[PDB]
């Protein structure tokens, strides 16, 4: 197990990660929060 | 030598059977490292302990309901407590996340430090927090009864017990939902029909499970 | 001759079925049993198995897929008849009065391709060319005599 | 004449995630790790070069086979 | 294939005799591909896995070729009743071919219940030909002390699976193991007939040879063709 | 040097001849373990003691009382006028308080062997028992015993197997005929070719359930007999 968990650390994978989350992040906020232009 | 979960295969090397339970199941060699194995240890007792109890609670009402003493299904208990009662849903959850955040922290931390917790800092409490083994706190306070302070032989028969006990509470929680989804009635409804017609009655002619059927 | 969401559906299970064991065999054929140099320089037999087997049975096999799915169902929709009211593939496999009627040569079995009356098969291998007038596609009944002589 | 029949060898290969955690070990220039950036784009660019990795001819095809 | 016994059949090859040298059982030194070749084998390909599997497919086969039959023939004996009188591709295996309502539970009540008994029978029986020996060490309700085996996978024996001990001999077992071997090859061939038989004439293998004895000439493949 | 179950058997290294009706039969090795033979021995005298009772129960019965069907006899409406409609729940308490003290002192004896041989109430009074599953003494008033104890041992060990077999017999052939063990023997001698199992296996003659003063008892024959 510890060769597969240094597998998920390398730089692609990671990169796949934490993009797949942070475009989640701002999909899920564009759902609930729609169309937003400015900040009130 | 020990009875493993497929006789024949040897078990894996990380699981020397020590620990209650340990029937060599590992297939996919999840608890390889030996500190991911403790937590993992930990994460079962705690799942099969709340299985056990959603257990005991989901038969029991059921049969209150089976014999007509106006208990709701487990499936619909959540709605009639609160309406009956006009308990407002957001203020319970937010009191379950206070008191179990304020216990499960206190686990969480003495996991990661042993006996971290029977320094005194919780009101004075000293020796009731300090905890005897990996998932098993012990003490006055968790055993009042003090059946892991007595006869060492009979205590580690009831940790064999505990797991096998909690893992099939697991496997019985796993099926009240899947067939309450699958017949959409409660787990006591289930079994009255299978023991009125078993042959004709069962899985294999719900026509959910077999769709080629 | 696909006529349901559950003809499509089926396909797409036993596709992922497919890949598994592709990737299985890949697996197996590197870590577990490699060949080695001598069986991969066997271009002779590599050829004979490719034709006769990859290509000669592959296009045997669906002619046999065209003449008894895509040929009845095809004839039926473009007579007009509803997708759900054709009888479905396996119902004209396995009654031959269902298949005689679209098709008369079928009330004859096999015989005539034993006894080489080949020409009894005509109704459902054709040599028509050009395009069929209803769906601006080219006569099943022509590819599947191709396939057949492929 | 030599006969046609199949041949294989036995486990050649052990399955393990090792050389998974090991960029690069499938070259010898590549195995030691990067200095430059440029050993990132060299690792894409000779991963599927196989005859590049070795002279064997069996290791080679082996590795087409499967792939 | 050379039918019947002979020193060797038709089709064996001096190069199939380098390896075929018939210690194994049915050893006629037919291998026209070469399957049994030991050098350079591996996954199924060898020649344990091979004849293992041959006398599996051999003692399945007489159970299916017995099994597929007797209904028809206790049937016309008028020893069992007319409703399960049954062609044996009409007994539920293919309900598209038709079949019986009258079990004691569905086909699907029934198969789970195969499923279950067939996945202990089975897997304990691998377990045995990956790790000699090994069925009876585990506890399993006393029953280990029966399934110890003998070293040779395909043959058990012990006090069950030779409840009679049998074939005390070398010679006598040889003989054996012969006669087993070649009802089985001929069990497998007659399943091989009643599949084709069934799609060929759609009618139970009992009817086809009573066809066939009542007018060989006008009752048999070459006049099965046509309608 | 005794004759064995079958000619030309071999058997089983734990089987020495030492117990009563030794006859080194043990297909499935069960008995291979030495505290697993002791229990097993235990509950087959029990089936041989209980089911020599129920033979003698079941012919006595039909002799004297040919008009009751021994199978339906536990209906409460059939039995004799004493005890007629009698509350059948106060009947099994009865049943349950005493079978339960009998049987758990006869437990305890296997437990702790020679432990309970005394009178718990009368202090003095006590049983020799000179081995598990043979106490003697009050249970032995003829004395018997006080001879060939191996013989007679041999005696009841055969007689027991011989009834099991035979009430298992009463129990199939009541449910496929609905009549007694005489009866049927009788339906048998008059038409002996046109009454026999090959027609009466098919049909089950036990209703699917009965009401016994308002509790509804499931019931079922042994095999999927057509109802
Ligand atoms: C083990 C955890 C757990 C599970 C499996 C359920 C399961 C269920 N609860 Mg229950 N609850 C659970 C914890 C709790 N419930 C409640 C309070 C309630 C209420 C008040 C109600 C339910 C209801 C329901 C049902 C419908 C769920 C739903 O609306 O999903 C849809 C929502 C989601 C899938 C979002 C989930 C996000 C996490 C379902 C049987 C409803 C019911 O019984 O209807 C008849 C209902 O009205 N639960 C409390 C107290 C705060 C819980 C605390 O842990
Ligand atoms: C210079 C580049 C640029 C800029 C400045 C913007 C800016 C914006 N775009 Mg645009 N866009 C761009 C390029 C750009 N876009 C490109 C290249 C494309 C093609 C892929 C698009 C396609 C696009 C779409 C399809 C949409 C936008 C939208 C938006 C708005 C998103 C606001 C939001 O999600 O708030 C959410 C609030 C936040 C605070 C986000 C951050 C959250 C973290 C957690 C804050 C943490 C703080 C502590 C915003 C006005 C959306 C909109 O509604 O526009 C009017 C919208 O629908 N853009
Ligand atoms: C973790 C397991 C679990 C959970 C989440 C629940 C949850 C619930 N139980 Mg159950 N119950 C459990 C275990 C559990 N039970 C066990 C182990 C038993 C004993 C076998 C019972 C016996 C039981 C009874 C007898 C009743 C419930 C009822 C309830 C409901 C109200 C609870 C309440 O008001 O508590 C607040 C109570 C306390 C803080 C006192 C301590 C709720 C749906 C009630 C119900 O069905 O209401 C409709 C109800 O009457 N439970
Ligand atoms: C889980 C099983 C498993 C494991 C643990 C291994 C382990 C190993 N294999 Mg084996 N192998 C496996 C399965 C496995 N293999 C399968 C299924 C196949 C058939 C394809 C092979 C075929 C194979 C070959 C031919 C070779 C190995 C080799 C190796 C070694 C290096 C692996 C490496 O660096 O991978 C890291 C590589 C990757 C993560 C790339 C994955 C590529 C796959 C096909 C998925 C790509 C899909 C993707 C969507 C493509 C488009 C991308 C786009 C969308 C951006 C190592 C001992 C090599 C070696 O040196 O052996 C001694 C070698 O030559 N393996
Ligand atoms: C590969 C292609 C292919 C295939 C698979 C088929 C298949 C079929 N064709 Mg078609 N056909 C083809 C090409 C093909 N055809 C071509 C190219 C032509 C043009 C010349 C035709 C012309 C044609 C005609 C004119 C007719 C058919 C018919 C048939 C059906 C009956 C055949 C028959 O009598 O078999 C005879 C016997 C066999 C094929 C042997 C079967 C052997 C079985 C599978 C053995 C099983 C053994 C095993 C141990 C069993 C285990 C059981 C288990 C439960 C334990 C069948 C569905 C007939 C029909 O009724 O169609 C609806 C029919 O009339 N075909
Ligand atoms: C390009 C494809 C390909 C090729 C060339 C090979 C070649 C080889 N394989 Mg590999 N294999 C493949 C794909 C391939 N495999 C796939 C996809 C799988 C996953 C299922 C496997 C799994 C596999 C195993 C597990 C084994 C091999 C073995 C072998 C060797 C002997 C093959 C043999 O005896 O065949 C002759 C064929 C048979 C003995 C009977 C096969 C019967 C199949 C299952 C049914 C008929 C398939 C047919 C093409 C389509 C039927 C359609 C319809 C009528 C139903 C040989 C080196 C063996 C080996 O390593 O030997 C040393 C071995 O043990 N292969
Ligand atoms: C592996 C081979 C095989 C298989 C899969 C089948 C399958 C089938 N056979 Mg066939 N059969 C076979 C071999 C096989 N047969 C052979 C070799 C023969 C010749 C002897 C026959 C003769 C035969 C006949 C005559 C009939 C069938 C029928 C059937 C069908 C119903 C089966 C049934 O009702 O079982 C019932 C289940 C059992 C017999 C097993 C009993 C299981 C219980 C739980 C055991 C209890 C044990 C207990 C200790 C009591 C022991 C008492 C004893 C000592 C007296 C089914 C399609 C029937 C059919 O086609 O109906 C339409 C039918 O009439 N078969
Ligand atoms: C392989 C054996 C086999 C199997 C699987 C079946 C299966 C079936 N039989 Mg058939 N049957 C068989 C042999 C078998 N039968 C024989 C040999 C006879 C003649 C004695 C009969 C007589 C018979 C009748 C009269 C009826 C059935 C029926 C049935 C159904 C089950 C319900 C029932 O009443 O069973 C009863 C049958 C048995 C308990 C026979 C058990 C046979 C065992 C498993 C094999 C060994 C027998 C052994 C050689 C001793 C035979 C007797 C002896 C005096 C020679 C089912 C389809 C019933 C049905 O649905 O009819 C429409 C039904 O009415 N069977
Ligand atoms: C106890 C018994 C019967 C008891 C009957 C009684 C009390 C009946 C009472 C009544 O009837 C009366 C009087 C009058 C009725 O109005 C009322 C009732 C109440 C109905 C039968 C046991 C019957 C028991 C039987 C038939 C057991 C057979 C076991 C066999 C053959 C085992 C064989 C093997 O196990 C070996 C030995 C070795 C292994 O290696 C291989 C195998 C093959 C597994
Ligand atoms: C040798 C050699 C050599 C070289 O080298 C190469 C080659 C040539 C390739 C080879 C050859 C081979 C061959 C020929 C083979 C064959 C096989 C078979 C036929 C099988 C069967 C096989 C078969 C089998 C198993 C079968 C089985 C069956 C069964 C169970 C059945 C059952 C049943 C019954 C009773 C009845 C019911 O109602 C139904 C059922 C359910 C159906």
């Amino acid at each position: 197990m510890k060769d597969f968990t240094t597998y998920l650390s390398t730089a692609p994978v990671i990169a796949t990660i934490w993009f797949t989350f942070t475009a989640g992040l701002l999909i899920e906020i564009n759902r609930y929060f729609p169309d937003p232009l400015v900040f009130s | 030598v020990r009875p493993v979960w497929f006789p024949g295969n040897p078990p894996p090397a990380h699981l020397d059977g020590s620990l209650a339970g340990d029937y060599g199941f590992d297939p996919l060699f999840l608890g390889q490292e030996p500190q991911t194995l403790k937590w993992y240890v930990q994460a079962e007792l705690v799942h099969g302990r709340f299985a056990m109890l959603g257990a005991a609670g989901i038969i029991l009402t059921s049969i209150g309901a089976k014999v007509g003493l106006g208990f709701p299904e487990w499936y619909d208990a959540g709605k009639v407590v609160v309406e009956k009662n006009n308990i407002d849903f957001p203020t319970l959850m937010v009191i379950q996340f206070y008191l179990m955040g304020w216990a499960e922290t206190k686990r969480w931390y003495d996991f990661k430090n042993p006996g971290s917790q029977a320094d005194g800092s919780f009101l004075g409490f000293t020796e009731e927090f300090k905890g005897l083994e990996n998932g098993y706190p012990g003490g006055r306070f968790f055993d009042p009864m003090g059946l892991s302070r007595g006869d060492a032989a009979k205590y580690q028969e009831y940790k064999q017990k505990e797991v096998k006990n909690g893992r099939l509470a697991m496997i019985a929680c796993l099926g009240f939902a899947a067939q309450y989804a699958a017949t959409g009635k409660g787990p006591l409804d289930n079994l009255a029909d299978h023991l009125a017609d078993p042959n004709h009655v069962n899985f294999a002619t719900n026509g959910v499970s077999i769709p080629i059927a | 001759g696909i006529t349901s969401e559950l003809q499509l559906y089926t396909t797409a299970i036993g596709g992922l079925v497919m890949a598994a064991a592709m990737f299985f065999a890949g697996w197996f054929h590197y870590h577990k049993a490699a060949p080695k140099l001598e069986w991969f320089q066997n271009v002779e037999s590599m050829l004979n198995h490719h034709l006769g087997g990859l290509l000669g049975l592959g296009s045997l096999a669906w002619a046999g897929h065209q003449i008894h799915v895509s040929l009845p169902v095809n004839k039926l929709l473009d007579a007009g008849v509803d997708p759900k009211e054709i009888p479905l593939p396996h119902d004209l496999l396995l009654n031959r009065a269902i298949m005689a009627d679209l098709y008369p040569s079928f009330a004859k079995g096999i015989a005539p391709f034993f006894t080489l009356n080949w020409s009894e098969y005509s109704d459902f291998l054709t040599f028509k060319g050009g395009l069929n007038p209803v769906t601006g596609g080219l006569w099943l009944s022509d590819t599947a005599h191709h396939h057949v002589a492929i | 004449a030599k006969k046609v029949k199949i041949a294989v060898d036995r486990n050649p290969v052990e399955t393990s995630f090792e050389k998974w955690a090991k960029p690069g070990h499938f070259s010898r220039t590549l195995s030691k790790g990067p200095n430059t950036t440029t050993w990132i784009w060299n690792l894409h660019a000779d991963a599927h070069d196989f005859d590049s990795h070795t002279s064997d001819l069996e290791e080679i095809s082996r590795k087409v086979f499967s792939a | 294939v050379d039918r019947s016994k002979d020193q060797l059949y038709v089709g064996a090859s001096q190069s199939s005799l380098a390896y075929l040298d018939g210690s194994l059982p049915g050893d006629f030194g037919f291998d026209p591909l070469g399957l049994l070749d030991p050098v350079n084998s591996g996954g199924f390909i060898e020649p344990k896995w091979l004849q293992y599997s041959e006398v599996i497919h051999a003692r399945w086969a007489m159970l299916g070729a017995a099994g597929c039959i007797a209904p028809e023939v206790l049937g016309a004996a008028g020893l069992i009743p007319d409703a399960t009188n049954i062609k044996w591709f009409e007994s539920g295996v293919i309900p598209p071919a038709g079949s019986y309502n009258g079990y004691w539970a569905d086909p699907y009540t029934i198969f789970f219940v195969e499923i279950v008994a067939m996945q202990f029978a089975e897997l304990r029986r691998l377990q045995d030909f990956r790790y000699p020996g090994s069925m009876g060490q585990q506890y399993f309700l006393g029953l280990e002390a029966i399934f110890k085996g003998s070293g040779d996978a395909a043959y058990p024996g012990g006090p069950f699976f030779n409840l009679f001990n049998l074939g005390k001999t070398e010679a006598a077992m040889k003989e054996l193991k012969l006669k087993e071997i070649k009802n089985g090859r001929l069990a497998m061939l007659a399943m091989l007939g009643y599949g084709a038989q069934a799609v060929m004439t759609g009618k139970g293998p009992f009817q086809n040879l009573v066809e066939h004895l009542a007018d060989p000439v006008n009752n048999n493949i070459l006049t099965n063709f046509a309608g | 040097d005794r004759k064995l179950w079958a000619p030309g058997v071999v058997a089983p290294e734990y089987l020495k001849g030492d117990l009563a009706g030794d006859y080194g039969w043990d297909p499935l090795g069960l008995g291979a373990d030495p505290t697993a033979l002791k229990w097993y021995r235990q509950s087959e005298l029990q089936h041989a003691r209980w089911a020599m009772l129920g033979v003698a129960g079941v012919l006595v019965q039909e002799i004297v009382k040919p008009d009751v069907y021994f199978y339906e006899a536990g209906l409460p409406q059939n039995l004799p006028e004493p005890f007629t409609n009698i509350n059948m729940g106060g009947l099994l308490a009865w049943e349950f308080i005493l079978m339960h003290w009998v049987e758990v002192r006869r437990w305890q004896d296997y437990k702790n062997f020679g432990s309970v041989n005394e009178d718990p109430i009368f202090k003095g009074n006590k049983v020799p028992n000179p081995e598990m599953g043979y106490p003697g003494g009050i249970f032995d008033p003829f004395g018997f015993s006080k001879g060939n104890l191996k013989e007679l041992q041999t005696k009841e060990i055969k007689n027991g197997r011989l009834a099991m077999i035979a009430y298992m017999a009463f129990i199939l052939q009541a449910q496929a005929t609905g009549k007694g063990p005489l009866a049927a023997l009788s339906a048998h001698l008059s038409n002996p070719f046109g009454n026999n199992i090959l027609k009466n296996i098919g049909t089950c003659t036990v209703p699917h359930s009965v009401d016994v003063q308002g509790l509804t008892i499931p019931l079922t024959c042994l095999w999927p007999g057509s109802q």
